[PDB]
């Protein structure tokens, strides 16, 4: 009954760290989107001027 | 750190730059040779005035500025004038042949020959910055260089500096001092090509400044020298937050957050007080309430339009000199109960306030009284679209007959660029109507 | 349960953080060089909760100072107690965050956050038994709001069994720097609802109204606001810092104050209000008065789930018990009947330049008024997508704003559910 309790605590913890892992994935996608839009602006200004 | 680079393009940009830099030298105690005795850190530092001035080992304070014109005669007066030692020769760039009041010559035919050199010289200033914030670009709408070379430069700066901030001071044409019939063509072409490349543009209507000089300084027939001294005071108010420290000092970037609700809606209306002769200022001290009240008089605006017939999206007050928040807050409370200040329903009504304690300076031989306190109001109002409507109408009169269009086509431009520029202005006029409609 | 690690982020966070350390250093008899020159063993008994011991019996705040611009941390370093902080615990960039949550959370803040966690880990590693973390920040700017909530998410990932406590300054149009404060605050509240155990809601609306109406300050400055904040912060941390029975560590406070995990937003109060001699009846009536609350919520518009009351000074414990029972018995309808005995009282013998003071911490369903007010200001702009380009420019989508708005409206509904029950 003590090990069963400990396993429920380990499960709730692994669930939290998975959710925090999806948050780090989203953070990585926001900054890559910011870079890709700045690069696409520079690119499209360069081509329109040429 | 937080350096700003100034770029002065064509006659109006260059002569306004001369007036601004003279005034900044007087504000910071910098002599015409570049020496600043009050600065104890020789050859560098991170004081607030270092945003606009670099320092040599010999104690010279050098404007972070490039001056560009396609003919030499205006920049040659800087090269031989009072402030000749302030600037390194490589900051002052001239061609041989101007754009002849033709956007197409400034952007393409003459402009292409000097653009790589100008970007080279700008790169040299950028490389001496530890944290470049961005660029301040001074030009006319009406000239060929002011319009066409500025458009080219703004496009090239977006490529080489990505999203670094670009702020404009743009001289809007008036018939009392205009030099070309085609100024409306040049104004619409440059507004169209620049609009995606600029973060914030302060328009200065030569007619508003001309009238303020006539009405408030009793100048019978204002010259560029008269207009430029007044313009330099307004520019100085706007940049003072970058050049001075203080507890109540609010950075221009923080005002910009409030002034630009959508990328295209980036044209603040500036209003400046007090503009008063020495003879009228004598024994007449204008209080915080008086100069604040004067910001809501249309006759003190930098652009002719009527804010009482549009809606506010933002109101910022930039005070300098002997001003404390108590007097500002009482002035604002009085104005709210008395004036036609209607905000759009999607914007909060609070006025954003900055105070810089350093009082205004005037240039010797100037027309303006030395005062203890001054204010520049920056408002985002739908009324500024009136200025576009006036220019668009003049464009339409001439373009319906293709008057003068052969001068542009001869330099390689197509009619399609004219109709595309004009359609962008129609969509801008429409954007200003839409943001003023109430939410459903 | 012993060490707390303190983090202060951005202009607001660092200004109120510095005042917190000035005030509690004076209470514990620590001078600006970190030397103990006090007169009581009560001052040192739980000093280790907030202070590390160094060479030559020096006391060093367990404090990390964070900002994306140097200006406010240069002013801290020059401020009266500036030399007491550990120099390696100053972590700052040069860019600033332009009052933009997206810059704090996703772009500029992301660049700096790893070096902040290096310092948190160094402080955490030398703790006998870390209780957890307290963060001071505003929700209206960019660094405190966006980078502060990023730090909270990363600290939780590395210390998921530790308590996270915030002092969170909520923005008001009455004391405003930018129009985008409601955006930054809504995005931040969404983070706090998930990743803190306890949040003290310090409302700039309430602090302004106290300074103006009660203290008769015609023109309140940030200094006047921060005098109220530092007195409140000293009050609500008394039980952590001095020997005592009740709420003596962060986990025990949370267990007494938080019946449902999301309803952890506390309305602090203080008496007497200050810019000579107060009775226990008067302390008790004033500490429960709407006008003494640091969140602009009418407690008569909701119900108290839980209350902690802390009395400070030499006074009758019998009279404190009688008066605290008098308030509950006379105003019984404002305390939910389904949490019996939901008001706990602590008494500490050491007063703060006062003979006696009372600090109030309430978990009231009336706090929904603060979230509704932010929600209304958010929607007024968001329905026209006004000022969004500042955020989409840093890689954010509109959908992230729709989710933050929904989660904050859900929090309001949940307070309303327990108010009607
Ligand atoms: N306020 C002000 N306006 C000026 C000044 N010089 C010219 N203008 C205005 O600027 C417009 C003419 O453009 P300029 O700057 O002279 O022309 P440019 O940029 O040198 O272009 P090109 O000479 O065609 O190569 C007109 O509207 C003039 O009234 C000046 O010193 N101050
Ligand atoms: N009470 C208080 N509020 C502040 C202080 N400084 C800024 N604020 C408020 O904090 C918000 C702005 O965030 P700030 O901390 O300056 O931005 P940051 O540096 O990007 O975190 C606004 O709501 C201001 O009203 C302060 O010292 N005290
Ligand atoms: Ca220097
Ligand atoms: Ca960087
Ligand atoms: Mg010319
Ligand atoms: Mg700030």
């Amino acid at each position: 009954k003590l090990e069963a309790a400990e396993e429920r605590r380990k499960y709730q913890e692994a669930e939290l760290l998975k959710h925090l892992a999806e948050k780090r994935e989203h953070e990585r996608e926001v900054i890559q989107k910011a870079i890709e839009e700045n690069n696409n602006f520079i690119k499209m200004a360069k081509e329109k001027l040429a | 750190m937080r350096e700003c680079i100034s770029i002065h393009v064509g006659q109006a940009g260059v002569q306004i730059g001369n007036a601004c830099w003279e005034l900044y030298c007087l504000e910071h105690g910098i002599q015409p040779d570049g020496q600043m005795p009050s600065d104890k850190t020789i050859g560098g530092g991170d004081d607030s005035f270092n945003t606009f001035f670099s320092e040599t080992g010999a104690g010279k304070h050098v404007p972070r500025a490039v001056f560009v014109d396609l003919e030499p005669t205006v920049i040659d007066e800087v090269r031989t004038g009072t402030y000749r030692q302030l600037f390194h020769p490589e900051q002052l760039i001239t061609g041989k042949e101007d754009a002849a009041n033709n956007y197409a010559r400034g952007h393409y035919t003459i402009g292409k020959e000097i653009i790589d050199l100008v970007l080279d010289r700008i790169r040299k200033l950028a490389d001496q910055c530890t944290g470049l914030q961005g660029f301040l670009v001074f030009h006319s709408f009406g000239g060929g260089t002011g319009s066409g070379f500025t458009s080219l430069l703004m496009e090239r700066l977006s490529v080489d500096y990505g999203k670094k901030s670009k702020l404009e001071f743009s001289i809007y044409p008036a018939p009392q001092v205009s030099t070309a019939v085609v100024e409306p063509y040049n104004s619409i072409l440059t507004t169209h090509t620049t609009l995606e490349h600029s973060d914030c543009a302060f328009m200065v209507d030569n007619e508003a400044i001309y009238d303020i000089c006539r009405r408030n300084l009793d100048i019978e027939r204002p010259t560029y020298t008269n207009l430029n001294r007044l313009i330099s005071q307004i520019v100085s108010s706007i940049t003072a937050s970058l050049r001075f420290d203080g507890a109540l000092n609010v950075d221009l970037t923080e005002f910009q957050t409030n002034l630009v609700p959508y990328p295209r809606i980036h044209f603040p209306l500036a209003t400046y007080a007090p503009v008063i002769s020495a003879e009228k200022a004598y024994h007449e001290q204008l209080s915080v309430a008086e100069i604040t009240n004067a910001c809501f008089e249309p006759a003190n605006q930098m652009v002719k339009c009527d804010p009482r017939h549009g809606k506010y999206m933002a109101c910022c007050l930039l005070y300098r000199g002997d001003v404390v928040p108590k007097d500002v807050n009482a002035a604002i409370a009085t104005i709210k109960t008395k004036r036609s200040i209607q905000f759009v329903d999607w914007c909060p009504t609070g006025f954003k306030v900055g105070i810089n304690y350093q009082p205004p300076t005037v240039v010797p031989g100037g027309d303006l009284a030395k005062v203890q306190r001054a204010v520049c109001m920056l408002s985002n109002t739908t009324a500024i679209a009136e200025a576009w409507a006036r220019l668009d109408h003049k464009f339409d009169l001439m373009y319906a007959k293709r008057a003068f269009v052969h001068w542009y086509v001869g330099e390689g431009m197509e009619e399609g660029e004219f109709s595309e520029a004009r359609e962008d202005m129609a969509a801008l006029e429409k954007d200003y109507e839409e943001v003023g409609v109430d939410s459903v | 349960m012993r060490e707390i690690v303190h983090i202060q982020a951005g202009q607001c966070g660092n200004q109120i953080g510095a005042k917190f350390w000035e005030v509690i250093s004076d209470e514990h008899g620590i001078d600006p060089t970190g030397s103990y020159h006090g007169d009581s063993d009560l001052q040192l008994e739980r000093i280790n909760v907030y202070y590390n011991e160094a060479a030559g019996n020096k006391y060093v705040p367990r404090a990390i100072l964070v900002d994306l611009e140097p200006g406010t941390m240069d002013s801290v370093r020059s401020g009266p107690f500036g030399q007491i902080f550990r120099p390696d615990n100053f972590v700052f960039g040069q860019s600033g965050a332009g009052n933009n949550w997206a810059k704090g959370h996703y772009t500029e803040g992301a660049e700096l956050v790893d070096s902040v966690l290096d310092v948190v880990r160094k402080e955490s590693e030398s703790c006998d038994c870390l209780q957890g973390f307290q963060l001071t920040h505003s929700l209206g700017g960019g660094t405190g709001s966006g980078m502060g909530t990023l730090l909270i998410s990363k600290i939780r990932e590395e210390y998921p069994d530790r308590i996270m406590n915030t002092f969170s300054v909520v923005p008001s149009p009455k004391v405003s720097d930018t129009v985008v404060e409601p955006y930054n605050a809504t995005l931040s509240v969404h983070q706090l609802v998930e990743n803190t155990d306890e949040t003290y809601c310090i409302d700039n609306e309430a602090l302004y109204d106290i300074c103006f109406r009660t203290l008769k300050l015609t023109t309140p400055t940030y200094g006047d606001l921060n005098h109220l904040v530092s007195a409140t912060m000293s009050g609500v941390t008394t039980c952590l810092r001095f020997p005592g029975q009740l709420n003596a560590d962060l986990r025990k406070l949370a267990v007494n104050m938080v019946p449902f995990p999301r309803l952890h937003f506390f309305m602090p109060g203080f008496a007497p209000l200050t810019s000579r001699a107060l009775t226990v009846p008067e302390l008790t009536q004033q500490m429960f008065d709407a006008k003494n609350m640091m969140a602009a919520c009418d407690p008569r518009h909701g119900r108290y789930l839980t209350v902690a009351a802390v009395f400070r000074g030499r006074m009758s414990m019998k009279e404190v018990d009688e008066q605290m029972l008098n308030v509950q018995n006379k105003n019984s309808s404002y305390f939910v009947e389904w949490i019996p005995n939901n008001v706990k009282t602590a008494v500490c013998d050491i007063p703060p330049g006062l003979k006696m003071s009372a600090t109030f911490i309430g978990n009231s369903t009336a706090i929904q008024e603060l979230f509704k007010r932010i929600s209304e200001q958010f929607t007024a702009m968001f329905r026209r997508k006004a000022f969004l380009h500042w955020y989409t420019g840093e890689g954010m989508d509109e959908m992230e704003f729709t989710e933050a708005e929904s989660n904050m409206n859900d929090l309001v509904s949940e307070y309303q559910q327990y108010q009607d029950a």
